[PDB]
């Protein structure tokens, strides 16, 4: 069973440098042609690097001079070695197997490179009141850095009708979230709905309370 | 860097419909060296065939591919529901492995209409300096939606921030939320504040408003 584990991943400001490991199980990684392919956020894949069998390197011209490949025979690991990173290095990661020298067989879980020149920031949490039938309420999780972020409602009483947009980018450097929710009106003041917002990175839990408005 | 082009960039069927995606190249390729992948949304990518007529280990007899020269074409017999995912085609003939910018296969549902609410700031976010209006367009299909803002019926653009939900995995209905930030200032400097949707499920653009304060 050929199965390939990636780790090394995580947050980094530009300029920095990480060293994406991948181990190998059930091949050699000595013997095979070895990849590394990156997925930009909304982008399509480019293959990023390669190893040869025989010690050969190859890297794009996105990566040429900034990033290393190589390969650790006793372990069978493979390391991508990056350096003077920036946000367009901001990817999902996978090393990939090449069999009949161009065909990418068997891939990684992947690992996550963010590359970000923030600060870890708390998040501010405003509600978002309804005002027939149907009411809809939410919350907005502003400012806060970086990724993730876990959001319930009534403490996990409520998972029906539950949507939780993904976190965008402002321009601000910090993310920005929604999670809003859809209730029969009539229990709008006669049920207590709580978001329950989580960031670990700055370890700040904020519980909410959202009550109709005028 | 033989352009391969992918065809459509979003291709909506139902389970059980035949799906055919082409991926044309700027350059002959031998058809043994045009691969097709799978990948589905956190998840990495999946071999599914190789030299363009050949089927990976495991893949079924559903998935099909055929072409030459220049153009080629992928085709899913039957269409299942584990099989809605992003498909690539890629050449590795050359020595620049290319891949294609990706073509979405989704579930087609009838075409619904967003339930448009709107989201004034709260007081809380009043105080602390800026005032961010959310718009939510709930359970609508396709995803395709346009969303304008108009501040006392003028166009603002530029200063609002999109984000839209994960195909809903029982309905496969989306969700989209438009946050337009602006400062306290400008925000009490006007009264009506309208979002405006134009949504092919709609016959009319609908336009949700408020007015500050009220």
């Amino acid at each position: 069973e050929v199965q390939l584990v990636e780790s090394g991943g995580g947050l980094i400001q530009p300029g920095g440098s990480l060293r994406l490991s991948c181990a190998a199980s059930g091949f050699t990684v000595s013997s095979n042609y070895m990849s590394w392919v990156r997925q930009a956020p909304g982008k399509g894949l480019e293959w990023v690097s390669v190893i040869y069998s025989g010690g050969s390197t190859f890297y794009a011209d996105s990566v040429k001079g900034r990033f290393t490949i190589s390969r650790d025979n006793s372990k069978n690991t493979l390391y991508l070695q990056m350096n003077s990173l920036r946000a367009e290095d901001t990817a999902v990661y996978y090393c990939a197997r090449d069999l009949g020298t161009g065909l990418f067989d068997y891939w990684g879980q992947g690992t996550l490179v963010t590359v970000s020149s923030a600060s870890t920031k708390g998040p501010s949490v405003f509600p978002l009141a309804p005002s027939g039938g149907t009411a809809a309420l939410g919350c907005l999780v502003k400012d806060y850095f970086p990724e993730p972020v876990t959001v319930s409602w009534n403490s996990g009483a409520l998972t029906s009708g539950v949507h939780t947009f993904p976190a965008v980018l402002q321009s601000s450097g910090l993310y920005s979230l929604s999670s809003v929710v859809t209730v029969p009106s009539s229990s709008l003041g006669t049920q207590t709905y709580i978001c329950n917002v989580n960031h670990k990175p700055s370890n700040t839990k904020v519980d909410k309370k959202v009550e109709p408005k005028s | 860097e033989i352009v391969l082009t992918q065809s459509p960039g979003t291709l909506s069927l139902s389970p059980g419909e035949r799906a055919t995606l082409s991926c044309r190249a700027s350059q002959s390729v031998s058809s043994s060296y045009l691969a097709w992948y799978q990948q589905k949304p956190g998840q990495a990518p999946r071999l599914l065939i190789y030299g363009a007529s050949s089927r990976a280990t495991g893949i079924p007899d559903r998935f099909s591919g055929s072409g030459s020269g220049t153009d080629f074409t992928l085709t899913i017999s039957r269409l299942e529901p584990e099989d809605f995912a992003v498909y690539y085609c890629q050449q590795y003939g050359s020595s620049p492995r290319t891949f294609g910018q990706g073509t979405k296969v989704e579930i087609k549902r009838t075409v619904a209409a967003p339930s448009v609410f709107i989201f004034p700031p709260s007081d809380e976010q009043l105080k602390s300096g800026t005032a961010s209006v959310v718009c939510l367009l709930n359970n609508f299909y396709p995803r395709e939606a346009k969303v304008q803002w108009k501040v006392d019926n003028a166009l603002q653009s530029g200063n609002s921030q999109e984000s839209v939900t994960e195909q809903d995995s029982k309905d496969s209905t989306y969700s989209l939320s438009s946050t337009l930030t602006l400062s306290k200032a400008d925000y009490e400097k006007h009264k009506v504040y309208a979002c405006e949707v134009t949504h092919q499920g709609l016959s009319s653009p609908v336009t949700k408003s408020f007015n500050r304060g009220e």
